[PDB]
């Protein structure tokens, strides 16, 4: 029940993208998509609003000391802008 | 023979630290002034005239 | 910039890597950013843009540090924090 | 590569207060090491500015100091900071040694011992210090004390006159003391570094006496700023005296020049020797009195040989914790008696306090320790 | 409209240059204004000065 | 006996007034830096 | 077993609570002065004990710094205080003494 409800909650057309690359022709892809995918959002949901709330960043630090490991891993980061910001380049 | 530092990059490095080197002289001048109560220079500053009437 | 151009072009080699870029990009950018556009974005970049863009995200910013292993010598968060600015500048 | 680590000079500085690992754990009782340092330099620093105006010569001695206080631009703050810093240097020295016993720090033999050497020297220094202005207290203070070496069998006489330059305190004695009061703080300053050298060999002890290796923090941020705040507090105190109560801790009669004819029935060394003063005269003996006076301080070097407890700090030791405070209060007693005339109540009580002192450190604390062991099943 | 502290950080605290410049510029004006207000407070609570005593001796 | 008397106390006022801004400040500074340590959280996670 | 043996036990339980290390989560043995013998026994502890001892002392040093203590229901209950280091310490002392004894002949 936990699963199926996450499925129906999230596997909805406006959030799926059929992608392909190679020896195909776009029309053939469209045909297929319309043949095997038609009827996924024949029901646009009432008030299920899958919207991502922004996520707070925290200047913080987690140290898992373990002198039994031979080498240490460290990862330091700063808050980035996100997918769409032109600053990425 | 300081020719090792003559090139495009050095010219760019030099220019990048121009504002810093400038502002760092502003800090020192004002700093020297304020510390020795420079009679000459200070008279010009609007307030800070503890030697007027 | 050249590294990044090489990376990009090299990464997009073969059906899978491309297909994945299509599908994923549609999700993230809403569209597919044609190689040319990335090339134009990269070309725009030069020293000034780097300094300005780097300073915007790294300069005097609060890090998120993660440590694991023999980390006794991993510097204190204050110390790491102080390393995120220069007293000369 | 980080030059802050490989440069012959910085190394030392990195090891002193930047990268040195310290207990995440120490508290205010660990500040008095910086404070003593600060004290030492500030003392050296005002002390020097007084020397550019002071003299020596019995005729001008007193005159020069007043010259400074009245004529020398700002000579007064300098003079009073010097004299008040001197007292503060004792408050801290006292607190430092205190912190030390309570917490068991003395287990670092070499370090503790260098610290005892540091104690006698600043004592020896500050003594010579107050002889300088050539006041009443200066003269007989310089007399009552020095003499003590005349209690030493067979050669006492010789030495006391050798340290005098005559048959009494005069000409030869003021110049001597000034010069010694000048070279000592430098020598102390050296010894301090060796003190600190041996300290770095083990790192610092802490409030629990346990061992902080499992939780060390960098001196960087942490103890540098907790030393700054601390030093500000030391400045508040030193300035409170100088600027509001300059003579509160100073005997008013070191004013009015010397006079080998007088002697003003009262006379006691500066406050910081009162406990010691009390001990000495709480004994009807020339030899015993001075012998006891010596033991009064040289016993610190004995403490480690009477550590009996299985725990290091007294943090978890109620029994000893009680005897510690009894020691402090009892020292506060000796200080008070020392400050009083050798008369009725005052005699017998200061005589009891003395015995207490030695019996407490030599028998009581060592036993309290063993009982605690037994109580814990150790 | 951001914050005073925010705007203050951007224009003067960010760079250690301007940061330091700010404090040397800020110390000069502080020494002056603190010495005014202070002495004034010191006088106001006094008045057995040699200031109000002068009015009597402009002559000789 | 004490000519400096009045200046002494004039400075003394400034000394109190100065320390009145500094003590709190140089103290808030030390807090900042120690706050990393003061709110630090430990967890012990042994094997099994 | 005596009425008075409970008294000695009672004086001991009393001192324990007074000594106070239990408020910091320590165990009696976590507070021993480290000397050669004690260092050697610390060396001989099996992983888990050693690790637990480290965590304890870390927890105390941490408390000690914040100048706090543990909630009362988490203090080390005397009698639940495991003497985990005594057997090693005792063995390290025995062997030293054997040496000390051999050095006399
Ligand atoms: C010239 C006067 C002295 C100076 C400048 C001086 C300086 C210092 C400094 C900087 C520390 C480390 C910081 C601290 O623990 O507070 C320290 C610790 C210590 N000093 Fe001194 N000290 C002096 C007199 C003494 C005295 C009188 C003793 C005891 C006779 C002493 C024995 C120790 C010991 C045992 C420690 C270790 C403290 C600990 O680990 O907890 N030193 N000293
Ligand atoms: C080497 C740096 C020092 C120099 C150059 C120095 C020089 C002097 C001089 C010239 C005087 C006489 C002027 C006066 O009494 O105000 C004096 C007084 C004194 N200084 Fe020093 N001294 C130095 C370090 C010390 C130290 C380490 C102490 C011990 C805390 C010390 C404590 C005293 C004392 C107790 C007096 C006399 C007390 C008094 O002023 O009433 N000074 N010093
Ligand atoms: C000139 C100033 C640079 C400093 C180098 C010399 C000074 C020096 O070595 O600095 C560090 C700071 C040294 N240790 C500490 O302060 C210190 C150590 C543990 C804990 C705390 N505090 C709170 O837990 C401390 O404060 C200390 O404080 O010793 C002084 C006596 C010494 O000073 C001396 O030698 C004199 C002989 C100069």
């Amino acid at each position: 029940a936990d699963l199926t409800e996450y499925l129906s909650r999230h596997y909805k057309a406006p959030r799926m993208v059929l992608a392909a690359a190679g020896g195909l022709e776009h029309r053939q892809l469209l045909d297929l998509a319309q043949k095997h995918f038609s009827g996924l959002s024949g029901t646009y949901d009432e008030d299920a609003v899958p919207t991502l709330s922004p996520c707070r960043f925290t200047g913080s630090q987690i140290c898992h000391r373990e002198d039994g490991l031979p080498l240490a891993h460290v990862a330091i980061a700063v808050e980035g802008p996100g997918w769409a910001h032109p600053d990425n380049v | 023979m300081l020719t090792r530092f003559l090139g495009p990059r050095y010219r760019q490095l030099a220019r990048n630290w121009v504002p810093t080197a400038q502002l760092w002289g502003a800090v020192g001048a004002v700093g020297l002034v304020w510390a020795t109560d420079w009679r000459l220079i200070l008279d010009w500053v609007p307030y800070i005239n503890g030697k007027f009437k | 910039k050249n590294l990044l151009r090489n990376a990009l072009v090299s990464h997009l080699d073969g059906t899978t890597p491309v297909c994945e870029d299509i599908g994923r990009s549609l999700l993230t950018y809403g569209r597919r950013i044609p190689l040319a556009e990335w090339e134009s974005r990269i070309a725009e970049v030069d020293a000034r843009v780097v300094r300005e863009v780097c300073s915007k995200y790294f300069y005097d910013q609060c890090p998120a540090v993660a440590g694991f292993g023999p980390i006794e010598q991993l510097p204190d968060y204050n110390r790491i924090r102080s390393g995120m600015f220069w007293l000369r500048f | 590569t980080n030059i802050r680590k490989s440069h012959p000079l910085m190394k030392i500085v990195n090891n002193a207060f930047i990268d040195l690992p310290a207990p995440s754990n120490i508290s205010s009782w660990w500040n008095f090491g910086s404070l003593l340092g600060i004290c030492l330099i500030l003392q050296i620093l005002t002390g020097l500015f007084l020397a550019m105006h002071y003299t020596s010569d019995t005729t001008t001695a007193f005159s020069s100091v007043t010259h400074i206080c009245r004529d020398v631009n700002y000579g007064w703050i300098i003079r009073y900071m010097h004299a008040n810093g001197a007292s503060m240097f004792f408050i801290c020295l006292y607190m430092h040694v205190g912190r030390g016993l309570y917490y068991g720090s003395y287990t670092f033999l070499e370090t503790w011992n260098i610290g005892v050497i540091l104690l006698l020297t600043v004592m020896a220094t500050a003594f010579m210090g107050y002889v300088l202005p050539w006041g009443q207290m200066s003269f007989w203070g310089a007399t009552v004390i020095t003499n003590l070496l005349s209690a030493i069998p067979y050669i006492g006489t010789n030495l006391v006159e050798w340290i005098w330059g005559g048959f009494s305190v005069d000409k030869a004695t003021l110049t001597r003391f000034f010069a010694f009061h000048f070279i000592l703080p430098f020598i102390i300053m050296a010894i301090a570094m060796v003190h600190l050298l041996f300290l770095h060999e083990t790192g610092s002890n802490n409030p629990t006496g346990i061992s902080s290796d499992v939780d060390k923090i960098p001196f960087h941020p942490y103890y540098t700023i907790k030393d700054i705040l601390g030093a500000l507090l030391l400045i508040l105190a030193l300035m409170l005296l100088v600027l509001f109560a300059p003579d509160l801790l100073g005997d008013p009669d070191n004013y009015t020049p010397a006079n080998p004819l007088n002697t003003p029935p009262h006379i006691k060394p500066e406050w910081y020797f009162l406990f010691a003063y009390a001990i000495l005269r709480s004994i009807p003996n020339k030899l015993g009195g001075v012998l006891a006076l010596a033991f009064s301080i040289l016993i610190l070097a004995l403490i480690p040989l009477l550590h009996t407890s299985k725990q290091r700090s007294m943090m978890f030791r109620p029994l000893s914790q009680c005897l510690f405070w009894a020691l402090v209060a009892d020292l506060l007693t000796l200080t008070w008696i020392g400050g009083q005339p050798v008369e009725h109540p005052y005699i017998t009580i200061g005589q009891l306090a003395s015995v207490l002192y030695f019996l407490l450190i030599l028998v009581l604390m060592p036993t309290a320790g063993t009982i605690e062991n037994k109580l814990l099943k150790w | 409209a951001p914050t005073l502290t925010a705007r203050l950080y951007s224009l003067l605290f960010r760079r250690t240059s301007t940061f330091a410049l700010t404090i040397v510029v800020g110390a000069l004006f502080f020494e002056r204004a603190f010495d005014q207000g202070a002495d004034a407070i010191y006088e106001h609570i006094n008045e057995g000065k040699l200031w109000k005593h002068i009015k009597h001796k402009y002559e000789n | 006996a004490e000519p400096e008397h009045d200046h002494r106390k004039r400075m003394g006022l400034k000394m109190l007034l100065m320390m009145g801004l500094l003590l709190p400040l140089v103290y808030a500074m030390k807090r900042h830096k120690w706050s990393v340590l003061k709110s630090r959280k430990l967890a012990y996670r042994p094997p099994k | 077993v005596s009425a008075s043996s409970r008294w000695l036990e009672g004086i001991r339980k009393w001192y324990y609570n007074a000594a106070g290390f239990n408020k910091l989560g320590l165990m009696r043995d976590d507070t021993i002065h480290e000397n050669d013998d004690v260092k050697e026994a610390i060396r001989r502890l099996p992983e888990n004990l050693y690790d637990d001892r480290v965590f304890r002392i870390k927890r105390a040093l941490d408390l000690s710094m914040r100048q706090q203590i543990l909630p009362k229901e988490q203090w080390t209950k005397y009698e639940e205080d495991k003497s985990y280091l005594e057997p090693y310490l005792k063995e390290v002392i025995r062997e030293r003494k054997e040496r000390e004894e051999w050095a006399k002949k």
